[PDB]
RNA sequence: UAAGGUGAUAUGAACCGUUAUAACCGGCGAUUUCCGAAUGGGGAAACCCAGUGUGUUUCGACACACUAUCAUUAACUGAAUCCAUAGGUUAAUGAGGCGAACCGGGGGAACUGAAACAUCUAAGUACCCCGAGGAAAAGAAAUCAACCGAGAUUCCCCCAG
RNA sequence: AGGGUGACAGCCCCGUACACAAAAAUGCACAUGCUGUGAGCUCGAUGAGUAGGGCGGGACACGUGGUAUCCUGUCUGAAUA
RNA sequence: UUUUGUAUAAUGGGUCAGCGACUUAUAUUCUGUAGCAAGGUUAACCGAAUAGGGGAGCCGAAGGGAAACCGAGUCUUAACUGGGCGUUAAGUUGCAGGGUAUAGACCCGAAACCCGGUGAUCUAGCCAUGGGCAGGUUGAAGGUUGGGUAACACUAACUGGAGGACCGAACCGACUAAUGUUGAAAAAUUAGCGGAUGACUUGUGGCUGGGGGUGAAAGGCCAAUCAAACCGGGAGAUAGCU
RNA sequence: GUUUAUUAAAAACACAGCACUGUGCAAACACGAAAGUGGACGUAUACGGUGUGACGCCUGCCCGGUGCCGGAAGGUUAAUU
RNA sequence: UGAGCCUUGAUGGAAGUGUGGACGCCAGUCUGCAUGGCUUUAAUGUUUGAUGUUCUAACGUUGACCCGUAAUCCGGGUUGCGGACAGUGUCUGGUGGGUAGUUUGACUGGGGCGGUCU
RNA sequence: GCUUGACUGCGAGCGUGACGGCGCGAGCAGGUGCGAAAGCAGGUCAUAGUGAUCCGGUGGUUCUGAAUGGAAGGGCCAUC
């Protein structure tokens, strides 16, 4: 008796996972209740892609955050006004929230999550390289520059 | 009747044939234990006198695949 | 079919017919009390008690008809429990019980023989029990053969005491 | 052939070979109507708690014997042209 | 008839008449007989059915060795000697008879064993529901009162009415003797006898079934039957006996 | 009181009393392949089995053998693997 | 708690100064806790058997309810109790005149006893 | 003193048995031992000291071996 676990099932259960066991455990508890089901081929074969429904069907279709590395990177001259502050410091506060949606007119809206700034960017004007953090692995190439009025 | 109900395993007859080859009519009774079966699909905790091994079938075929015949076979249940 | 008839012990009486249904013979129907599976309930078989209806009726009720059980099916109901089952009602069909042998199956003696008696034999016989048809059973090789081949089953004679 | 008639009858009587006969009712061959069956062809598929096995028995002429093969009550349990 | 032996006083027969026991089937072997002859003969079945067809097969013409094998030889043995068994035998197939085998096996006959049923209207317990027990006697426990005591004991009258109690009919039983013993009767009659309010007796119906029941236990009873009822069957049991 | 109906009525059986022993209730035990039932609509002051046989006085010694009870550490030991 | 397999120990990043175990050629010591500059046995996983625990979810309940149902049967449900025990099937050791089938010799100056039997 | 004839294969022909069996045996063949040799030796001076068959065990054998090759098993010999 193997059957496919359907929950915790203590020292063996793994949900959607099948493992050996005793007929006494099954058809008496593991099953009649809701914690398993026989391994009559279909119970697995008719579900072979059931796990691929995410590890495949719902894994490759997800490339929105990824496409940013190229799309949100093919931007022409990226710069955000940070209000100068007497040759050096600034007047405003330009950090992440800005370099993560400075595209409202283009309708290319986004969130303040996609940003490349571990710490607050001092009030300077250096090439604000605040890429898109939206995607973990393949981030993006989004920048900006401390400007003003 | 004392039948397997699921395999129709009834009690056969044989001989004790002890040492000295002494013949002594007897009979081999099955197992049977009337088990509590949860068809689930029918949402009924149906019960019926089965028998070891012959019960191992209810698992290899399916309480349903089993009752498939049985009931269809006319058997009450 | 035909000149005779009303079965027999049975005469007699009273009759029916002598051309074409007098009687008699075969086909097919009508009737077909009560008991009996016996089936509306019951019971010492051939008897006792009931329900619901009617042809009627002087409308007292006279009788007569249907009402067992189980199975399948259909419809309608319908508990613990929301549902859902179980249970219930009705209708429709079918069964039921007799049976001589033969046949398939379930269970299965002992006497006896062995010059005693356990293994062994009698014998899968006697017997009991369920089932089936005019036949039943069996039957189209996971069969044989022996390096050649045969080609389902069944029954006969050989093989062979 | 046989039977009867007051003793043994081919020709007395009933029959006998032979020749024919059915409104009807059915057994069974065919013949077809209706209901059901579904042929036919292409490409398929090809019988698992089964075969084997251990224990106890039963069937095979075959009394476990060196003992195949068959059924199994009981516990197991495969390959898959 | 049975016996060493019977007139035997040892068995069987009253008599008569009718009935009453070595058969039948298949096989095997002899003998007589017939056919054909190193050949003889078919079985089933077919069948213009006692024909004819069919030679599947059976027996015989070769035996020896445990066999492989060999062969008028072959085994035994190292033996190429001896010795054993064989070779100068007519067989086969019907028909009739003798004997044997298998069957009931000449006929009659057990005491029993096994299977399936029929019986508790007799009897043995028990269940439910009804009935019966003339008369006579004994007098327990309890109590009311008198006394009695510190109070209880205790006590005496009367009352009361117990009891597998007493005497004795019906009723139930059965100790003795006689008679009966082809009875009046397949267990009684007569004269006595025991119990007779009880573990009593009795009517009606009901339940226990055979290796089972029931039993105040004798192996008693279970329908005039009981160390395993009765009926039918196995079954023509078997019978070295009569 | 009971008993061999039909040769034995007794010194035989039964009895009240006694002792042993089992039985905690779904009791022990008995009928029954089982279900079920009796035991008992009872529950250890109860029920079964065995032996003795009112009552009075008593009921001595033997546990080696057989049986029953308790222990079971160790020796031997089945199917199973 | 034995049985084994896997891995990690003891035979075959620097001393020196406190504090464990491991049998012993001891003229032995080997191996661990503060400071100072591939054979024998032991743990962890692990699978397997053995004791004995607790759990519930088979299985039992001749506890109490409910419904079938104006039923101390039966069935389904609720709950309580018990619980992989009990019980049953196959196999298996013991016990087993409760039951059953049988055996239990012949000679013999009758049989038995005794004696005999080649 | 020396040895293993208590040898192996057979056996003319006889004795004794209902039968199964039991006994006597010159001589033959192969090899042995004792003796110079003639010869003697196939257990003991002789007559008791013993169990049929079955079922199996053990060694041998190219006898057989169920399609064929093997093998199990069967036969033959020896023997328990
Ligand atoms: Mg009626
Ligand atoms: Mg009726
Ligand atoms: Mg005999
Ligand atoms: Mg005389
Ligand atoms: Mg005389
Ligand atoms: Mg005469
Ligand atoms: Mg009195
Ligand atoms: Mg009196
Ligand atoms: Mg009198
Ligand atoms: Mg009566
Ligand atoms: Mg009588
Ligand atoms: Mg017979
Ligand atoms: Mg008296
Ligand atoms: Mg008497
Ligand atoms: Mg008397
Ligand atoms: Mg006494
Ligand atoms: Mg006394
Ligand atoms: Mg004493
Ligand atoms: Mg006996
Ligand atoms: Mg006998
Ligand atoms: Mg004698
Ligand atoms: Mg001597």
């Amino acid at each position: 008796m193997q059957v496919i676990l359907l929950d915790k099932v203590a020292n063996l259960g793994s949900l959607g996972d099948q493992v050996n066991v005793k007929a006494g455990y099954a058809r008496n508890f593991l099953v009649p209740q809701g914690k398993a089901v026989p391994a009559t081929k279909k119970n697995i074969e008719f579900f072979e892609a059931r796990r691929a429904e995410l590890e495949a069907k719902l894994a490759e279709v997800l490339a929105a955050a990824n496409a940013r590395a190229e799309k949100i990177n093919a931007l022409e001259t990226v710069t955000i006004a940070s209000k100068a502050g007497d040759e050096g410091k600034l007047f405003g506060s330009i950090g992440t929230r800005d370099i993560a949606d400075a595209v409202t007119a283009a309708g290319v809206e986004v969130a303040k999550s996609e940003v490349r700034l571990p710490n607050g960017v001092l009030r300077t004007t250096g090439e604000h390289e605040v890429s898109f953090q939206v995607h973990s692995e393949v981030f993006a190439k989004v920048i900006v520059n401390v400007v003003a009025e | 009747s004392r039948v397997c109900q699921v395999t129709g395993k009834r009690p056969v007859t044989g001989n004790n044939r002890s040492h000295a080859l002494n013949a002594t009519k007897r009979r081999f009774l099955p197992n049977l234990h009337s088990h509590r079966f949860w068809v689930e699909s029918e949402k009924r905790f149906v019960t019926l006198r089965v028998s070891a091994k012959g019960m191992r079938v209810i698992d290899k075929k399916g309480i349903d695949t089993v009752l498939a015949e049985l009931r269809a076979r006319g058997e009450k249940y």
